[PDB]
RNA sequence: AACUGAAGAGUUUGAUCAUGGCUCAGAUUGAACGCUGGCGGCAGGCCUAACACAUGCAAGUCGAGCGGAUAAAGGGAGCUUGCUCCUGGAUUCAGCGGCGGACGGGUGAGUAAUGCCUAGGAAUCUGCCUGGUAGUGGGGGAUAACGUCCGGAAACGGGCGCUAAUACCGCAUACGUCCUGAGGGAGAAAGUGGGGGAUCUUCGGACCUCACGCUAUCAGAUGAGCCUAGGUCGGAUUAGCUAGUUGGUGGGGUAAAGGCCUACCAAGGCGACGAUCCGUAACUGGUCUGAGAGGAUGAUCAGUCACACUGGAACUGAGACACGGUCCAGACUCCUACGGGAGGCAGCAGUGGGGAAUAUUGGACAAUGGGCGAAAGCCUGAUCCAGCCAUGCCGCGUGUGUGAAGAAGGUCUUCGGAUUGUAAAGCACUUUAAGUUGGGAGGAAGGGCAGUAAGUUAAUACCUUGCUGUUUUGACGUUACCAACAGAAUAAGCACCGGCUAACUUCGUGCCAGCAGCCGCGGUAAUACGAAGGGUGCAAGCGUUAAUCGGAAUUACUGGGCGUAAAGCGCGCGUAGGUGGUUCAGCAAGUUGGAUGUGAAAUCCCCGGGCUCAACCUGGGAACUGCAUCCAAAACUACUGAG
């Protein structure tokens, strides 16, 4: 289990935010929309900038609303 | 429910001959089958097209002797098996056990095997079944039980089988009356003027 | 604790049971773990009365499952 | 209503008054170690750190604490007696 | 084992084609009402006031935990038929305790959300069960009962005096447990019962053994608590909402991660992919229609949640913020000596009330199950069974044959007849169900007692287990089922008949009364109103009303439209978004194929098997269209690199 989204925001302190595309179906006409999604990593080192690619993935929760974390910047 | 009343006028308003009377005496006789019941027995003209389904309908309804619940009952297990649901509706009318009792013959008409089967003293493997509604199967040793084998109206009705002959898939035994269900019977011994395109037509719409 | 009891099913005057591995406080028609068999006392004909598997209840009553009175005899008379 | 319940009601306070006295005498003898660390002292908490530990544990086999909430008071007392060095 | 259907009609007009509404034919309900009414199987029965409740009953059990008081048989003596006392003691239950009342039964008020479904994972807990492992050493102070005093109308409350335990508390020891930094430090327990070779001794006892119980701990199942991602009714004439609000740090708190809580820090967080707010509603597996896609809907059965007169709150405990527990506040009934008390049928019956409308103050523990004790037993208004009600599905009767002078009798008529009609009558047979009499299974596994063989042992003493023998048990119950007797006797309605639509003529009535699902009939000849004959549909039922889905290609994904029938913004530019010319190359997100884990059981479907058949019950398979993890393929779309 492993996801790719694209950073958001660097506002928070030690708290990234992702966007996650998703192309979900619709279930009667047969087309395939696209849904976004919008989690909270948590950041660890406050080193990630607005426009970046990286990757999280899912641990216990550390505050409430976060309990993704990072695993690596794939690119900038 | 059955039905007892005049049985000639069933006869007389479908137009045919119909079997129901008993003996050989005579048809259009005992019956004057010349015409439509009731008053106006003289007007006629143009059945309607439902009409037609209906009348079709009813004839081999009236032949048999089911009501229509259990009528659409015959007519699900049909349609639950495999293929050709006009000939599927005419076996499962086969074999019913008041027919088999008349196709044997053990009874002048067939509302007198409906009697016979309701009194006890009819078995069908070694064991007394008295419901006309049994559906037999392939081998089936349908006899007559021993407290009657002497009555006269099984007697006399064996003479009345000359007129019918065998249907050959049946065979019967004029001394021990234990007559033998050989295998279903198939769509050539039925006769023509019953339609299996009509019946299936009207439980559509 | 967990236990193996019979269930009951059929019309009224001919029952038709099911040995079960329930929880013990349960109902008797309500959940239960899985099923590995019948019972039949009415039986005639074709019909067979012991119809027990041996393979999941050599399984179970490894681990402490707890059987009832009548199936402390027909899991005997197998 | 039954003569079970009410002998279940009487027995409820012939454990509760007894459970007071085993809970709160456990209270006491942490107090004396928090209240000591405030003013710095080395050896007047090191000394209420000794008599309290049988204390609490004596107390977890009875079952009046649960025995991991033994466990957590130990480790974050002796957390606070090693800043003081 | 794998498996198939799709119908139209009437109505706008002098008439026609089209667009477009409306209405009918179908299958269904926890149904209600009107007319009528023989039987049996299998089912179901407060949908409205979660509105109040008379009276019965619904969770207790252990004397192989311990006091105490009842004290049998019997051992008796004595005295003269009976008492006296004595001796043992079997029973028996108010009290302390161990368990259990957190399970089973009930109802749908609330909640538009992580409640409930589907897929995942990590930070925990778990009495009774199973597998192990290490034990089960000694000691003390109180307490109810019972005494006795005092107070209270009671419901009860208070004081002094006494005794016990597997109650309670120190002390001793401990891994294979907790904390610690290695080092080191900390923590438990309970005994009763059956026997007995030897020995100490009052085999009071120690003693050995067995059964049981208890204390630490690891693992397994079982149950439970949390977190993420997605899906989850209508309203945009509801567009901004939020300061523990959103993160950080330090400290607390809980079995367990967390603003769960607090102190400072920082100014964030969500929102047109519909936040917030309003209105309603428990969700789900499934049921009902449909050829299918879909559409409505969540009665009985099953899983999950939420409540127990109203609002709070914690204790006890393995596990409750607890339907027959505790405290408080309120409302409402009742008691009282006026001081004070008592109670909660959304358990099974039942009454009142509401309403179109919904059942007996039953029978038992025999079965399956639960609780305690494993020693039998004891409790059980959940269960298993009966009673009531055409409330539904499925089955069977209400006779069968012969019989034309074609009888009366009825209705109509061109007056000739026709029709009711072989229908009756007459004659010959038959007796299921109902009635009556006799017979008669299966649901029964056990338990007691006795005997015997195995293994436990130090002792085949006890006890456990095979087995033998003997004895005992059913609410249903007059059982299903079988035989005999009586005799055709015991047993048919309901709507409709102008067109859609099967089936028709006379008589009253005359724009009156009346009819009606739509078209519309009735002004003096009505096949439409009211009757009478006749006839057609269905039958132990038939009709109307209410309510859904079909037909409706009439919200059109499958499957419609926009020149004049309703329907193209007055025209531009443009953000979010949708779609992408042509060559290679890469990649594998879509896509196809396959494997594994899952998608509870039931229900539906297929092949069988049992009840005289069927409904009903039931074995095996398919299916549950899904979601996730892997493996491969590379045409097309996406992404990437070059043209
Ligand atoms: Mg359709
Ligand atoms: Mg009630
Ligand atoms: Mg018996
Ligand atoms: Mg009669
Ligand atoms: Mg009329
Ligand atoms: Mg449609
Ligand atoms: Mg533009
Ligand atoms: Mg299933």
């Amino acid at each position: 289990r492993t996801l790719t989204g694209r950073v958001v925001s660097d506002k928070m302190d030690k708290t990234v935010t992702v966007l996650i595309e998703r192309r979900v179906k619709h279930p009667i006409y047969g087309k395939y929309v696209k849904r976004s999604t919008k989690l909270h990593a948590h950041d660890e080192s406050n080193q990630c900038r607005i426009g970046d690619l990286v990757t999280i993935r899912e641990t216990r929760p550390l505050a409430k609303t976060k309990a993704w974390t990072l695993v690596d910047i794939v690119e900038r | 429910a059955r039905y007892i009343g005049p049985k000639c006028k069933l006869s007389r308003r479908e137009g045919t001959d119909l079997f129901l009377k008993s003996g050989a005496r005579a048809l259009d006789s005992k019956c004057k089958a010349e015409n439509v019941p009731g008053q106006h027995g003289q007007r006629r003209g143009r059945l309607s097209d439902y009409g037609l389904q209906l009348r079709e309908k009813q004839k081999v309804r009236r032949i048999y002797g089911v009501l229509e619940r259990q009528f659409r009952g015959y007519y699900q297990e049909a349609s639950r098996r495999k293929g050709s649901t006009g000939e599927n509706l005419l076996q499962l009318l086969e074999c019913r056990l008041d027919n088999v009792v008349y196709r044997m013959g053990f009874g002048s008409t067939r509302s007198e095997s409906r009697q016979l089967v309701s009194h006890k003293a009819i078995t069908v493997n070694g064991q007394t079944v008295n419901i006309p509604s049994y559906q037999v199967k392939a081998g089936d040793v349908v006899a007559v039980r021993e407290k009657s084998k002497n009555q006269l109206r099984i007697a006399q009705a064996l003479e009345l089988c000359g007129q019918r002959g065998r249907v050959e898939w049946v065979e019967v035994d004029l001394d021990k009356k234990a007559g033998t269900f050989k295998s279903a019977p198939a769509r050539s011994d039925l006769s023509a003027d019953i339609n299996e395109n009509l019946i299936v037509e009207l439980y559509s719409k | 604790m967990v236990t193996i009891r019979l269930a009951r099913g059929g019309s009224k005057k001919r029952p038709f049971y099911h040995l079960t591995v329930t929880n013990s406080r349960n109902a008797r028609d309500g959940r239960f773990v899985e099923r590995i068999g019948f019972f039949n006392p009415v039986a005639t004909g074709g019909e067979v009365r012991l119809s027990v598997d041996q393979e999941r209840a050599t399984y179970w009553l490894g681990q402490g499952a707890q059987p009832s009175e009548r199936v402390a005899q027909l899991l005997k008379d197998a | 209503n039954t003569p079970s319940a009410k002998k279940r009601a009487k027995q409820a306070e012939k454990r509760r008054s007894h459970n007071a006295s085993l809970r709160s005498m456990v209270r006491t003898y942490i107090k004396n170690v928090v209240k000591a660390i405030d003013a710095k002292d080395l050896e007047k908490a090191q000394a209420a750190f000794t008599a309290a530990v049988p204390v609490i544990d004596r107390m977890a086999d009875k079952g009046i604490i649960h025995k991991n909430k033994a466990a957590r008071h130990k480790s974050r007392l002796s957390g606070h007696i090693k800043a003081l060095s």
